[PDB]
């Protein structure tokens, strides 16, 4: 847990800072994630 | 020659096709396989008119070309015509114990391996369609009926 | 030379349109074994 | 410029598509001029920071490479969601997702690590939470990694 | 009036040569068909 | 003959999109600076003479032109996975995927064209031959044509 903890607290601190204030940006017109959330959905729903 | 321009080209593809062992020439033995993959139904006699290696021939040492193959088929096609289904019903209706125009399957399957040449389980249960499922009695109208258009 | 390859390439045309022809005549046979296929499976289905 | 093996292919692809739309001129580069014409395309006249942020970085254009490794060193620090699911579940009292928030900050600043109330908090703001303050960790590690659900 | 007739004979020749690989093809996958047909048509009799 | 008027609108795009990823200095051609790094980028940096020699393939420059045309005559003759897992099949009747060594000798050794005994042995040192010498040709296509693989 400490290893964990100390290696999520790190990226979690860069991450709201660096290059992802620009990638935020543009995520949501990456259509490859949407179809990856509905094949998860179905996935998930076929699985229950 | 009584075959036509066409028949000789395709008999010649024919011989060409069902190869090989390593040559270009037909084996002894095969080549009678040959005839009867071109629809004739001549019995080994006719072979032994010719009477290549009068031993045991494993070896096919008696190979043939074209020009040798080409008078064995003629002499085959110009050997007998060949009867109706009739002929063929009439030996069934003699095996035939039921009086009913069908026959037993495990009895005609036998009797047509031990009677004359002899023949393989494997040869014969897929000459039948109409199998020995929960009757026993078999219409052999469709055995010949099918096989006749070979 | 002209002669030579006006022969050749009339009989290279004779060719191509056999094998177009063939490649006509195979498509419809596949669609045979199709059309074939399928009702032979229903056949089957509605006998079993 | 070592990248293509150090990261999942999903992330590799959401960065080659990302950039496809920012190399508006399609060459495999990004320039000054890319930047300008994006951050135009998002909103008003540029700020600088952003794009100083990458000319600072580079010795002039970026090459999709280095981009890719730009982000990969950004992105270092990440490891896999199952493993840290696992984890986090060593510690959560539920037992199905969802650790107490006074608990993950008392575990934040006992077992060796001594990470500030701030950051902690910051970690809620930002970061998941939930009812109870049952923080949903199984969230967490799915913005951490960026693999979604 | 040679050259030309000898780049069209090319041409032809080449459109010849992907026509019978094209008749091929289509023969193989004819056999397929043919294959898939016997196999299910087998399988839907042991079923029964 | 002109090869490359051959291949289907699919394999084109995935060459043009594969090239599109090469061409870095989008100038067109294979060439020392680009390919080069991306491999060392991707890679052990393989950067040394072995590299030059396979860019030497092409007669004196390289074009995405001559790339598409010594590709097409390398692709020449090649078929589906399912079209040849379908020949296969046709003696592999039962569809197990487990045909003899012994089985697959008899069909290649002396039936047609003959293959070498260098092709017999090549077909199990690099292709997939099993216990008893059952031989899985349904993992030999996907590896010969590069499909799902
Ligand atoms: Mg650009
Ligand atoms: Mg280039």
């Amino acid at each position: 847990m400490k290893v964990i903890q100390r290696n999520c607290a790190a990226y979690l601190k860069l991450r709201n800072w660096q290059w992802w204030r620009l990638f935020t940006k543009v995520k949501p017109l990456l259509q490859v994630t949407r179809q990856e959330e509905e094949m998860q959905a179905k996935d998930e729903e076929l699985q229950r | 020659c009584d075959f036509s321009e066409e028949q000789t080209a395709e008999f010649k593809e024919a011989f060409q096709l069902f190869d090989r062992t390593g040559d270009g020439k037909i084996l002894y033995s095969q080549c009678g396989d040959v005839m009867r993959a071109l629809g004739q139904n001549p019995t080994n006699a006719e072979v032994m008119k010719v009477l290549g290696n009068p031993k045991s021939d494993e070896m096919n040492l008696k190979t043939l070309n074209f020009e040798q193959f080409l008078p064995m088929m003629q002499t085959i096609a110009k050997n007998k015509d060949q009867g109706c289904f009739e002929d063929y019903v009439e030996g069934l209706r003699v095996f035939d114990k039921e009086g009913n125009g069908t026959v037993m399957g495990a009895e005609i399957r036998h009797v047509l391996v031990t009677l004359g040449e002899k023949m393989t389980e494997e040869e014969v249960e897929q000459l039948v369609a109409g199998h020995e499922d929960s009757n026993g009695c078999i219409n052999y109208e469709e055995l010949v009926r099918m096989v006749l258009s070979g | 030379q002209v002669e030579e390859m006006k022969t050749q390439l009339e009989e290279l045309e004779d060719e191509l349109q056999a094998a177009e022809d063939a490649k006509l005549r195979l498509e419809v046979n596949m669609q045979a074994m199709k059309s074939q296929f399928e009702r032979d499976l229903q056949a089957r289905d509605e006998q079993n | 410029s070592n990248v293509f093996a150090m990261f999942d292919q999903s992330q590799i692809q959401e960065f080659k598509e990302a950039f496809n739309m920012i190399d508006q001129n399609r060459d495999g580069f990004i320039d000054k001029e890319d930047l300008h014409d994006m951050l135009a395309s998002m909103g008003k006249n540029p700020t600088d920071e952003y794009l100083e942020g990458m000319m600072s970085e580079a010795p002039g254009p970026i090459n999709f490479t280095m981009f890719l490794t730009m982000f990969g060193e950004k992105l270092n620090g990440t490891d896999p969601e199952d493993v840290i699911r696992n984890a986090f579940a060593c510690f959560d009292e539920e037992a199905s997702g969802f650790i107490h928030e006074d608990h993950l900050r008392e575990l934040l600043t006992t077992m060796g690590d001594r990470f500030t109330d701030e950051e902690v908090d910051e970690m809620y703001r930002e970061a998941p939470i939930d009812k109870k303050g049952n923080f949903n960790y199984v969230e967490f590690t799915r913005i951490l990694k960026h693999g979604a659900k």
